[PDB]
């Protein structure tokens, strides 16, 4: 078969096992599969493989990092394809509690999370005074060291980004409701949820609609399973700017 | 109470009522819309009534609901009876209530004496109670009723005209006098009235010769060529053959012209212009001819021989009107020679009479019928107006004639005549082209005039902004069955009388056989619902899809062929 | 340009045959028949679209008078697309155009009831 | 709820309807258009049906947001039949909804 | 005599026995007739019953359940025409005092019980912010133990469903006077009544219209005879939410 036909085969075989659509099929399950078969392959122990087995190697809540689909298109087009894909946009913007997962890690530049911060702070908040409906997203940063941690929120602080973080003051016990209001608080820019134990305690305080966006290197964390969930690996934190 | 309004304020054809509290909730439904009746009073006896024009009910957040009803008075009621005007004045604050079945029903039976009412409809916001007209003053002053393609016109009509046909006066049996004439271009009515005379394009036969002067040059000659000789030599070729046809006293004979209604025979009339575009002349100017009894010059004696067409020409120079004809007679028998025209120009229109053709329009011949159906659905378009104006101007002139026999006994018109137009602004455009000229100016003489002779007009059209403003004023009964077209409800809101807040958009949310009737017959203008048809107006019509849906038909196509060869 | 109107297979075809061949009726059946005129010089377009539009009418009028005598519910209806028809009905009275101007009014205002 | 509309205004033909609770987004963008089909009534079994014909979102600095409806009852529906009307009375304030699928195909296979 | 014919002609000799209007001449009076037909066939020593008995005990104030009728025509046929003959609604359906008692016993859950309750609430119910004129449905439940009424009072107040029963603290004595003040309060969304003996007390402190919708599958009360009544017999509590 030609490049032009065995491609849009590909699929098929996914697309009707699983009855999903198009867009969690070319670039969810197939993404998936073709890193799932390089990593079997380029081993030198096993190679034969259930077929049952590679359905639930590739059936992850989880959009797998592809090396051989960022030189076939490029950086530009990657992330454009990632964009449209599973950051969906719609004209209005409805109050949701999003909460965005970045894994921050030691080697990754505070500055470059930064702008990452302020890419998600201007998307998926409407802070104006005329709303009767203010929204702000959430923000969860794991993997690293808690001094780094600390920094980036100072220089946030200075800048006039304010955000809540659930600790009101020093000595504080985590009030999840500090979060609450400052989700609907004009004033507070977006919320800044600390470590996982604190993201869990916030999703038994939201009964409106919530999203996750979790955008990873390495390490993904665990959400529950009955959240909309978006888990999507890049290859550096500054990919994360172009695409949410 | 279940309801507790006043009026709040006055003016001089205008109240402002406010609602107060609305204790029921279906006093409002049915009591209180767009054109229900309210009585205002402060005592049980002497009241005035009011239509209402308008409401609005506001509600808010903590304030107490705002319904204001706008109403204007129709008129007053003192003990039972009911006068109309507006001219008694109501000093606010007035209690105002819904008004009761009696008073409704007295609105309509006091402005009308019990023998001149005429019902056919109720009215439709209140079943029981039924709206008669004046029956005199509603078919004496023409009748126009508008509205919408499936909006009810047709079976308004029918209606109409078998209430007139079904009343009678006590102490006889059998037909009645009245005399309704309709036009019909959709040959829905046939089956509205099963016993009565339906004549279409292949039974009737309409006379040529009964065509007038201006009918006759409009049918053959060009208004817009103008030919003072063309016009000339036709007038008098047709005055010498009703002439040399006529068989009765020589005094009336001499007094026969180019428009008095006698027998001519179409064929001689075009020989004798075939003729006389043939002329030849000696040198003494006078047009020598030689036929079968011998040589003779064109003279009054001698004109007569031009209508055969075995004669020769025999002289040095052309005639006078030589050579100035040829593109005329070609014209002249085109028309002749056409099928479709057969029923007004064929060889039926020989032996038919002058009286015949009177008792075939008004159904007094052998068959006689209240109602005649003229099924013009075959009449090719170019020559309905011509039909029309023919049929209009036949009646409107045997009404005038019957008058003035009634003047010299000193008596009334003894029968009146009705005729239904619909589809009327085909006939009687906005437009002033010339095409459509003759059947203008016979349904104007009609609609201005025809009060005086007998004839009256109902003007059924679906367009009433296409018919001319000066036909459509003179009508004074005008019913409105709903108009969707802003163009139509703009012209008809120009062309109705006075009545603001009942025309001015309840007509697009009528429902179908619901009717604005308006005019000197019935008292105040209102919203009713026309009665339904037990024998409705259905035009059989060819119903496509289920036609197409059925087997590809192959026995019927050598069929069709094969007629067409015959015919 | 004109073999279509005048050429010598206008003298032979018969009058039946122009009926079939302008409804479908010949030895090929066909709900639709396209009249594809683009090829058609622009000062005839009028007196092929005025010559089909009698013929097709005339059809349909003559169509009644077998069915009154027959007393027969099989009919045939007939639909006419005229695309671009505001050239084949101008509202301008020049002589160009009143062929094919007439035999559309005639099938627009009698048409229905044949 | 999705959306809770009101009826604050009857005229003869005219209808104001007031939006005071929008949660759903995708109800103004769909269902509440320019020539969408509305539902008037206090219960289930029998609403009169207003098509919408104009609309204004105002939003101020302090105050809540002004969602107003404009729309014309066309008619009438009893317990799925729909009956094409005029002047049909629906006595503020009434609750309002964009009309089910049933609603709007009954317009349109009924006649 | 056809099935057809014969149901026209048996319609029509009931018409014109009572001189009575064609809604409740069919589902009314017929549906009854046949109740006690196959009443009697269990022991059937009779077939010349005079008309002052048997006709007399058809002509209740009760609508029984027909099971032939209800497999007939349907589920879904059955209750629909049960709506456009008693449950009869308008566009502008006014303030009156609407009674809606409902037959419990201990095998119906209380989720579908619910689910009535909201059905009832939201149809029956106009506690516009900006009405003049508010009303809410009285309900009265019988016929169960008071562990599984008070258990289903509970969980309607927990889920914002606020009402009132006349007992406004513990040791009150039923004032009858929060029905009415609650029947036009925007803030309660129905009333409850607890008993057959609260039922009557409420009657006589109401002077504006009343009607009572009774609903039962076993037993049914003797309500007065004034007020109107509309009685329908049910198979099972989950009819009555397609029905009111
Ligand atoms: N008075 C009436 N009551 C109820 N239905 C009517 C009434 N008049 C007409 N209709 C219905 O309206 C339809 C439209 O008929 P009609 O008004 O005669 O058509 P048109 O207005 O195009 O001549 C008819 O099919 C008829 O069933
Ligand atoms: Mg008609």
């Amino acid at each position: 078969k030609s490049f032009d036909d065995q491609k849009k085969e590909t699929i098929q075989i996914i697309k009707n096992h699983f009855q999903c659509e198009d867009y969690e099929a070319e670039h969810y399950l197939y993404s998936n599969a073709f890193r799932k078969t390089y990593d079997i392959s380029c081993n030198k122990k096993d190679r034969r493989i259930k077929k049952s087995d590679f359905v639930e190697s590739i059936n992850k809540s989880k959009v797998l990092f592809n090396i051989w689909f960022y030189q076939y298109e490029g950086r530009k087009e990657y992330l454009r394809k990632l964009k449209e894909s599973f950051i969906r946009r719609s004209v209005n913007t409805s109050p949701y509690a999003r909460f965005f997962i970045l894994e921050f890690q030691d080697k990754t530049d505070i500055k470059t999370v930064k702008d990452c911060i302020y890419k998600i702070q201007s998307n998926w908040s409407n802070l104006s005074k005329r709303t009767d409906r203010p929204y702000s997203p959430f923000l969860l940063f794991h993997g690293t060291s808690d001094a780094n941690l600390y920094e980036l929120k100072n220089q946030l602080f200075n800048e006039d980004l304010i955000f809540t973080d659930g600790y009101p003051f020093k000595g504080s016990v985590f009030t999840p409701k500090m979060l609450i209001e400052g989700f609907s608080n004009k004033e507070i820019h977006f919320q800044f949820i600390n470590d996982i134990d604190d993201f869990n305690e916030t999703l038994n305080s939201i009964n409106i609609r919530k999203e996750v966006y979790q955008f990873y290197t390495e390490n993904c964390l665990d959400i529950p399973s009955q959240l909309p969930q978006v888990n999507i690996q890049v290859k550096d934190f500054a990919d994360i700017k172009e695409i949410v | 109470n279940d309801i507790n309004a006043e009026v709040v304020s006055v003016s001089p054809n205008k109240l402002k009522i406010s609602v107060d509290d609305l204790e029921e909730f279906k006093i409002a439904e049915e009591k209180l819309g767009v054109g229900s009746y309210l009585r205002v009073s402060d005592n049980q006896d002497v009241a005035l009534l009011a239509i209402i024009d308008n409401f609005s009910i506001e509600v808010k957040e903590s304030q107490k609901q705002k319904y204001m009803i706008e109403a204007s008075p129709i008129g007053l009621v003192k003990n039972g009876k009911f006068y109309r005007g507006g001219d008694s004045l109501a000093l606010p604050p007035k209690k105002v209530e819904p008004a009761k079945l009696d008073e409704i029903i007295s609105i309509y039976s006091d402005s009308i004496d019990i023998n001149d009412r005429f019902t056919f409809s109720s009215l439709s916001l209140n079943t029981k109670v039924s709206v008669p007209v004046n029956g005199n003053r509603f078919f004496n002053k023409h009748i126009a009723i508008v509205g919408s393609t499936g909006s009810g016109k047709s079976h308004t009509v029918a209606k109409i005209l078998q209430k007139a046909v079904d009343e009678k006066q006590e102490g006889y049996k059998g037909l009645n006098n009245s005399h309704i004439i309709i036009f019909d271009i959709h040959s829905e009515y046939e089956n509205a009235f099963p016993n009565s005379n339906v004549l279409n394009v292949d039974t009737l036969t309409l006379p040529y010769w009964l065509l007038n002067g201006d009918e006759l040059e409009e049918l053959f000659l060009d208004t817009e060529a103008n030919d003072h000789n063309q016009r000339n030599v036709f007038r008098q070729a047709i005055t010498l053959n009703k002439k040399i046809h006529f068989q009765g006293d020589p005094a009336t004979k001499e007094i026969i012209s180019f428009h008095s209604p006698y027998y001519f025979d179409i064929n001689e009339v075009i020989n004798y212009i075939n003729n006389r575009n043939n002329e030849r002349k000696n040198k003494d100017n006078e047009h020598i001819w030689s036929d079968e009894e011998g040589n003779f010059k064109f003279d009054n004696e001698n004109a007569h021989r031009l209508f055969k067409e075995n004669v020769t020409p025999d002289g040095s120079s052309a005639g006078a009107l030589n050579g100035k004809l040829l593109n005329f007679v070609d014209r002249l028998q085109s028309k002749i020679f056409d099928k479709r025209l057969d029923f007004i120009l064929g060889e039926g229109s020989k032996s038919v009479t002058f009286k015949e053709t009177l008792e075939t329009l008004i159904s007094y011949g052998k068959d006689k019928s209240n109602i005649t159906i003229l099924d013009v659905s075959g009449v090719p378009f170019e020559v309905l107006s011509i039909c029309v104006s023919l049929i209009s101007r036949l009646i409107f002139e045997f009404g005038y004639h019957s008058k003035k026999i009634k003047r010299k006994s000193n008596e009334n018109q003894d029968i009146p005549i009705l005729i239904v137009y619909e589809e009327a602004h085909k006939y009687a455009p906005k437009s002033d082209l010339s095409k459509y000229r003759t059947s203008k100016e016979a349904i104007e003489r009609i609609a201005k005039e025809g009060r005086k002779y007998g004839v009256t007009l109902l003007l059924a059209s679906q367009r009433p902004s296409e018919i001319s403003e000066t036909i459509f004023s003179q009508c004074n009964t005008f019913i409105s069955m709903r108009l969707t077209n802003p163009d139509d409800q703009n012209y008809v809101k120009r062309l109705l009388p006075d009545t603001v807040g009942d025309i001015t958009n309840l007509l697009p949310s009528l429902k179908e056989g619901e009717a604005l009737i308006m005019g000197d017959s019935i008292s105040i203008p209102s919203i009713v619902k026309i009665e339904k048809c037990t024998i409705p107006p259905s035009s059989i019509d060819i119903k496509y899809l289920d036609e197409w849906r059925k087997e590809w038909v192959d026995s019927e196509f050598d069929k069709i062929i094969e007629q067409w060869s015959k015919s």
